[PDB]
């Protein structure tokens, strides 16, 4: 989930962008605080959750995977914060207020992604 | 704010 042995990472512009820029700049916003956790179904009483969503995630977890160089290329980061906003649009109604604030940080990620490095360059240290 | 799972997530964040 966070940690894999068996799996190639890799460190590249584009991830460490994404772990600068656009992840602080999504960290600490008004908005965050529901995302920045794995949602605990137990706690919240959510029988369903893990039965209707099938690959949690959240912003913890992608932080956790930029800072220990989870991923091999950008790609596979974005689609986690994709997969995130997914998540709670498919289980809260549209007009959740839950919704709107992932919705915010959408919008706040599309447009610093938006003036990303264009093409994935690897980070090598020396 | 005023949703289920939203306040049920802020009970859980003040523990």
């Amino acid at each position: 989930e966070v940690s894999n042995p068996k799996k190639p990472g890799r460190v590249t512009n584009q991830l460490q962008y994404l772990h600068k820029v656009v992840m602080k700049a999504l960290w600490k916003h008004q908005f965050a605080w529901p995302f920045r956790q794995p949602v605990d179904a137990v706690k919240l009483g959510l029988p369903d959750y893990h039965k209707i969503i099938k690959q949690p995630m959240d912003m913890g977890t992608i932080k956790r995977r930029l800072e220990n160089n989870y991923y091999w290329a950008a790609s596979e980061c974005m689609q986690d914060f994709n997969t995130m906003f997914t998540n709670c649009y498919i289980y809260n109604k549209p007009t959740d207020d839950i919704v709107l604030m992932a919705q915010t940080l959408e919008k706040i990620f599309l447009q610093k992604v938006a003036s990303m490095p264009q093409e994935e360059q690897e980070l090598v240290v020396t | 704010w005023k949703g289920y799972l939203c306040l049920r997530k802020r009970i859980q964040r003040t523990y």
